[PDB]
């Protein structure tokens, strides 16, 4: 440090001069949003850029559900939920109100409804058996019965 | 005139006192140029109070330059340049990380 | 049963009390979200405290996928039912969702309360007016972020761009909803600004007349109203001036003699008299014969 604080009149190296480290960034200060909504607005941010872009139209339950894989078991099952009852084979009608009361859409809601309830059960059961397998006798054989 | 607002979420002491002092002056000293300062410091501190004794949490990004204070060193809000921190020091901060659970530059400011 | 009468038994003869709300609030999510009464499942969540982010986020994918039931009225409860629909069925006011959610953060992170906004791009009242161009106008005249929002004007009188020109090929509608609600507010120099923005030419020298109005008389001391409504008003005129802007000739004429009577009285409040007198013998606002 003595040899480059006597060196720049003869040495030819690192001065003790301004290094501007840090950038711009989104100012520490409160920000009323919360970690989980600021993590959300981030996502909408990622949505939003690639409309304004003209890119393709990206799934938003995907972006959304990628911040319940974080904190809260509930809300991440929520979204899975959400996912499963959002998953629909929609007829590309102008009029929501007209899909809502299509027989087959609500059959569609149904269909998933059930499946989600199944597989819940099927985790459960799974659960349920993995935890007690000196009662359950579970054997090397794969499959619901 | 940016950045280093960056770290004035890490300090679990220094601004809870200087909320309080100017809370006790405002309020049981009845000032009037507290007030003005209440306000703003009150519009500054509503997370804090909205998640009441809430720890910043753990980050490897923390995590790697507390590691690395012993060669890269470390920017401290308020002191010019990179504090390079001992051994010991280091050492202590994640032992305060995992007694308490806070950020590991949270350990190091109240260190 | 009717998937409509498993709807309502739920919804209606069971409901809240029921299901425990208070202790269990996301089995009475799931029970009305796995009978698809998405509408009522985000108007139930949005009431609670630590959830309303969530509630806002599976509307907004429910929105984009076109699943939501729309209230037709921007003055409709957060739910509603409307006169045509099936009575087991419900609607959300999808505005007055965003519009109590940004509402916790329009005067702090409005770069992202816009982003919420930008939702309603497609949406209108029954007037026919914009919402996205409704509620940026509302937003900007609290938040006063006209600068980085709005885009600004630099010494040249050339437009740098806002976070809004992500949202439009052109700012002017927009510019000018907000400098005419300013106007209305009274923030008749914040007006003034965004209509030089919009250049909405002759409604900038409209709004200089009468801030410079009762001014002119005035000493011309360091950071007065004078000394900052005076170099403003230069600042318009050189951009003016430089650029060929010239307007309805009744408010331009009043606007440079508004600007010369300013000359006159500093040139008459530093003792220097008789300059004084050598500008109000041009001016002839006075007879001297």
């Amino acid at each position: 440090h003595t040899l480059l604080a006597s060196g720049e009149d003869a040495l030819d190296f690192t001065q003790e001069s301004e290094p501007s480290y840090i950038s711009d960034v989104g100012p520490p200060g409160r920000s009323s949003l919360d970690n989980i909504e600021m993590a959300y607005a981030r996502q909408i941010y990622i949505y939003n850029e690639k409309i304004v872009n003209g890119h393709l139209q990206p799934n938003l339950v995907d972006l959304c559900a990628s911040v319940a894989e974080l904190d809260d078991k509930s809300i991440s099952d929520m979204w899975t939920m959400v996912k499963q009852m959002t998953d629909v084979l929609l007829t590309p009608a102008t009029d929501a109100l007209k899909n809502r009361s299509s027989v087959e859409v609500r059959m569609e809601f149904v269909r998933q409804a059930l499946a989600y309830l199944e597989q819940s059960y099927k985790n459960y059961t799974l659960v349920t058996v993995f935890g007690n397998l000196h009662q359950a006798q579970l054997g090397g054989v794969p499959g619901t019965y | 005139a940016t950045p280093l607002a960056v770290n004035s979420a890490a300090s679990l002491w220094g601004p809870y006192k200087d909320i309080w002092h100017k809370v006790g002056n405002a309020l049981w000293r009845r000032q009037p140029e507290a007030v003005h300062l209440l306000d703003k410091i009150l519009k500054k501190h509503k997370p804090d109070f909205i998640s009441l004794f809430k720890n910043p949490p753990k980050n490897v990004q923390q995590h790697e330059k507390v590691q690395k204070a012993s060669t890269e060193g470390v920017a401290i809000q308020g002191q010019q340049g990179t504090r390079l921190l001992p051994e010991q020091l280091i050492k202590e901060a994640f032992i305060l990380s995992d007694l308490f659970d806070i950020g590991e530059l949270a350990a190091v400011e109240l260190l | 049963l009717t998937l409509s009468q498993f709807q309502k038994q739920l919804l209606e003869d069971y409901g809240e009390s029921h299901f425990t709300v208070n202790q269990q609030p996301f089995l009475y999510f799931q029970v009305l979200f796995l009978t698809a009464q998405f509408e009522a499942a985000v108007a139930f969540l949005f009431r609670m405290e630590r959830l309303r982010c969530h509630a806002v986020h599976v509307a907004l994918v429910l929105f984009e996928l076109k699943l939501l039931l729309k209230s037709s009225g921007q003055s409709a409860q957060l739910l509603s039912h409307e006169p045509g629909d099936p009575p087991c069925l419900r609607r959300l006011n999808f505005v007055r969702l965003l519009m109590l959610y940004t509402r916790k953060f329009e005067s702090t992170d409005p770069r992202e309360a816009l982003q919420y906004f930008y939702f309603l791009r497609d949406e209108k009242d029954s007037q026919g007016e914009n919402m996205f161009l409704r509620c940026v106008s509302e937003l900007v005249i609290e938040s006063r972020e006209f600068d980085m929002i709005l885009g600004k004007l630099e010494n040249d009188g050339s437009r740098k761009p806002g976070v809004i020109d992500k949202f439009t090929s052109d700012t002017k509608p927009i510019i000018n909803k907000v400098a005419s609600v300013a106007e209305n507010k009274g923030l008749f120099e914040e007006a003034a600004k965004l209509y030089d923005l919009a250049k909405n030419a002759d409604k900038v020298l409209e709004l200089m007349n009468k801030l410079l109005s009762p001014v002119v008389p005035q000493i011309s001391a360091p950071q007065s109203n004078k000394e900052r409504l005076k170099n403003m008003a230069l600042s318009i005129a050189e951009r003016y001036r430089a650029q060929g802007i010239s307007a309805n000739k009744f408010v331009d004429s009043t606007f440079y003699l508004l600007l010369d009577l300013i000359t006159f009285f500093d040139e008459y409040h530093s003792g220097h008299i008789d300059r004084a007198f050598d500008i109000i013998e041009r001016l002839k606002l006075v007879p001297l014969n």
